[PDB]
């Protein structure tokens, strides 16, 4: 067959052209010519010649240039040399779009494949980004950065950013790989320093301190978040700092001896109770181990005595510190009920 | 208040004197002057050609002789304030060129006048025409019209240009509205009459 | 179909990352960058300044040191794809500088929006602005605003700024509110109580 | 005052502006400078010294430059300096209506007065097209060159096209000075040749020549219109046309000895009969004529007799030559009432 030999032919100078790309001598090519050779080949019904052949010359400059480049920078600046391979395929593909356009629009579309875009990103992600030994030292290096600066070190946040910003773009209008490869052991590291944390917070520091640090924890981890990772990350990490810091505790914190709500509640410190009906109500049975424990103590005060004097002192602790919530109005209504009951 | 429309009115009354035009295009021996920007809006080949990225993007003059002159002239006046004069002799000529230089506006425009318009002695010229064009679109559309027109299409001027493989996948399973179930080898015997 | 509306949101799509971009804007120390030909469509101060005619024809800095900053900036906004997003406070700098490089498109949009909200609390200020911009069109029917609420506008904050001239005027024949006819001398009290 | 001499000095840079772009030195004129001297002057309510001040320029212009450049060119390319003159005032009055932009759409808007466009005709048209010896001479060249190519002379019709364009712009968007200068004067030599030539052709040429040659003479008076004139005087010219070469001789081509209408009925020539009834037609009292001539040879032809070959005769006349006329089918049928009274 004359087009089995001629098909084959007028691929091999598209071929050298998507390799011309890839070294970035983009700068002498003819986008005109170039075009017409696409072009000719999608209207004889052979844009599976092309796009075959497209997927094998992308996998081959990924496998044995790209993913090499990374291997040998494992050492010396492995984020910078992994960027700079991300945006010189990002520009490749661009270019490799520009020439193949009529395949892109024609072929693609009516054939329903990948356009050249999402196509580079697939290669880029399965054969560097997810292969083998880079993808363990991406998330060996990025977590290592955030656990340095979590003990007060000075870490390249930009590097972070177009890191993660990488791993968002890769999981194809998705965030699978984001959080596969790196939200996943992140928040579970970030759970391990937490609990640890808070076992020195708990030692070291009073109940009213432990309660400030945990919002100056939530406030840090949200400008974390917010500067190196994806906003989606901004939810599952709060939620990981008040499991480990506040849920794990909830009944040691209010129990605190000579600085628990007991200590809170005799002293009549209504701004520093305050602060702990704001941090106990983010988590779930937060405000009702604050009512069991108001409740334990009022129900004492009350069976000690005369009466007019504790239920003035405690709407003024509904109304300033709790906020006027139902569930504290009618543990204190349901309390002094229980004193005419007595008597 | 939208001014689009009016602005559009006065940069092809700049195209008309001569004004900021930096482009050229050449068909054989004719010559249509134009701006860089307003091709690059509409036509996304213009956009890749004038990208710096190439040899052919610092250049004042683009060569494409291989087209129709009055479907790419009709194709630059759609790009400006002109609305498009939709004929069913031109349209054939005019959907092409709109394929190659990849305008999403006249593509549109151009696969809906022949859908709406697709008749019975129309859809017989328009099917060889995508199997040409690889447009799999008006190939199916033109393929039913042919179908359910069949009996009337075997004595029609333009039945002896379709091919041999086209005849096959006409006949080879359903859909053909034919009332007899026994027309199918008369429709053979007219087509080989008339290709002889 | 008209595709005017598409085409001018992919032009101002090239103006952001800019491509095409052929001209730049200096204010003071900002700078804005557009095509020679888009400015020259919509206003006609550009059109005249790339005519090949002066010796400020070809050129690639244009200094507007003079105007507003925001003013100018959302009139090339509203130049491209981009509606005016119109506010009592700066629409009196808008029509200005609408109105020195003569955009038909914008000054009628800024007039029209005027002369629809000329509340009482309003066309005290609108009154001195057109006197000063000589804008015949606003200074007649701000003037006739302020006839029709001139007791709720002696006791106003912007009552001082008018002046002497201005007070003559209002007072001189007839159409002024009053149900009295012996509050014209109550109304100079007044303006000499808040003037001083 | 300072304003009355500040002022005076802010529009003698104006000045100064508009009498270089009269010089053809626009080229190192700065716009941007010059538009805001102009926007000032407005703003500020001195429009009427820069709108007076623009009058008094262009006309010391006109009168002292363009109006001695023309009267000195009289005898040598009298229309061609014209023409020259018009082309240079129209270069000059589009640049200074450039610089006077803001005059152009503020000042003369709201005062109700001529744009920089419009007046620059009335004073070029005033003091240059229709001063007293160049309105004569313009007159006497053109007539002149319309004279010498109806003798058969090759003349410049460029020339009169642009000559007769140029009276139609000066009329502001009307044909009263196209009117006056040209077309009167025009239609009343015409009419002069016209009938002249009538003379001629009515003692050198058979009726049935004549009528042809009226044709000819209408066709070619169309084509001078449309390749020199305006054509608004198409009508007018076809009516001159019409008016000395049939309306002042209808009763004479039909009673023309041994040519006319009478010998046309006899000798049956039908195609040169329907040559004068697609003539006379054109008009009134033409069909009216042919009619009272054709009546009159009806009558006596049926006196002197039958009947029924003069009927069918006059039927293939009246579908054939006549085109089925209503006017012709009663004169026709009216007459041969006429025979039955007489027996």
């Amino acid at each position: 067959t004359m087009d089995e030999k001629y098909v084959n032919s007028i691929w091999d100078l598209l071929k050298n052209a998507i390799q011309e790309i890839q070294r970035k001598n983009n700068s002498g090519l003819s986008f005109e010519e170039l075009y017409r050779n696409a072009y000719t080949m999608v209207l004889h019904k052979h844009g599976e010649k092309l796009y075959t052949g497209l997927r094998e010359v992308v996998t081959e400059h990924l496998i044995n240039k790209v993913r090499e480049d990374v291997l040998n920078s494992l050492n010396n600046n492995f984020l910078q040399t992994l960027n700079q391979a991300w945006n010189d395929h990002q520009t490749a593909m661009v270019m490799i779009r520009d020439i193949l356009m009529y395949m892109d629009r024609v072929y693609v579309q009516q054939n329903n494949v990948e356009n050249v875009y999402n196509l580079g990103l697939i290669i880029f992600r399965d054969q560097v980004v997810r292969y083998g030994c880079i993808r363990d030292h991406l998330r060996q290096t990025l977590l290592d950065m955030i656990a340095r600066e979590r003990k007060g070190e000075v870490v390249d946040r930009g590097a972070i950013r177009n890191a993660c910003q990488m791993l968002m773009i890769l999981g194809l209008e998705g965030r699978s790989v984001y959080e596969e490869d790196f939200e996943a052991p992140f928040l579970e590291m970030s759970a391990e320093f937490f609990q640890m944390e808070s076992q020195k917070f708990l030692a070291e520091n009073s109940a009213s301190v432990y309660i400030k640090k945990v919002e100056a924890r939530i406030n840090e981890e949200i400008e974390r978040v917010m500067h190196c990772l994806d906003k989606s990350t901004e939810e599952p990490i709060v939620k990981v700092v008040e499991r480990e810091l506040i849920s794990k505790h909830m009944k040691t914190i209010v129990e605190m001896e000579n600085s628990g709500l007991v200590h809170m509640l005799k002293n009549g410190k209504t701004e520093d109770l305050g602060c702990m009906y704001k941090l106990f109500s983010r988590v779930p049975n937060g405000l009702k181990t604050m009512c069991e424990c108001m409740s334990s103590y009022l129900r004492e005060q009350g069976k000690a005595l005369g009466l007019d004097d504790l239920k003035s002192r405690f709407d003024r602790f509904l109304l300033e510190s709790f906020n006027n919530d139902r569930l504290f109005k009618q543990t204190i209504a349901g309390d002094f009920e229980y004193f005419l009951n007595l008597n | 208040m939208n001014n689009s429309s009016e602005l559009i009115a006065v940069i092809n009354g700049f195209r008309n004197s001569g004004r900021f035009c930096d482009i050229s295009i050449v068909i054989n021996d004719e010559r249509i002057n134009a701006h860089k920007l307003i091709l690059s809006g509409a036509s996304e080949y213009f956009s890749i050609l004038f990208s710096n990225n190439f040899i052919d993007s610092n250049e004042y003059e683009v060569n494409l002789s291989h087209l129709d002159y009055q479907s790419v002239n009709d194709l630059i006046d759609y790009i400006y304030g002109i609305p498009l004069s939709l004929t069913n002799d031109n349209v054939k000529y005019i959907l092409s060129t709109a394929d190659f230089l990849q305008i999403g506006s006249a593509i549109t425009e151009c696969e809906n006048y022949i859908l709406k318009n697709l008749c019975s002695k129309n859809c017989i010229d328009f099917y060889i025409y995508a199997d040409k064009y690889n447009n799999k679109k008006i190939e199916s559309a033109s393929f039913n019209t042919i179908l359910q027109n069949i009996l009337r299409l075997i004595n029609d001027e333009n039945f002896k240009y379709l091919t041999e493989e086209s005849m096959i996948k006409i006949l080879s399973d359903d859909m053909l509205n034919i009332k007899n179930e026994d027309f199918a080898p008369l429709i053979l015997i007219k087509w080989l009459e008339s290709t002889q």
